[PDB]
């Protein structure tokens, strides 16, 4: 399947659903990490 | 007069300047603000059974 950007969308990843505005980040991850999160515990960004 | 007067105003300035606990009423009405928010977000993540 391909990524539609910009736009709300509903998406499930790879053990993350939801609806959103899918964008590219700066966000470092570390070689460990699969996906972050915002001071509240809520979904920041995703790694494909 | 005049000079007293003058001067007094360079005094706040520089009390102003090198403090840290002159409006410390009006951050702690923010401070506050922010606690509550802060408290009613942070409950989201109970379970609450």
């Amino acid at each position: 399947t391909d990524l539609i950007k910009n736009q709300c969308v509903n998406f499930n990843f790879n053990g993350l659903t939801g609806t959103g505005v899918l964008t590219p980040s700066s966000k470092r991850f570390q070689p460990f990490q699969q996906f972050g999160r915002d001071v509240s515990d809520f979904t920041d960004s995703v790694r494909d | 007069i005049a000079n007293q007067f003058n001067k007094a105003i360079s005094q706040i300035q520089e009390s102003l300047t090198t403090t840290s606990t002159a409006l410390g009423k009006l951050q702690d009405v923010v401070n506050q603000n922010a606690q509550a928010l802060n408290t009613l977000v942070k409950q989201l993540s109970s379970n609450f059974g």
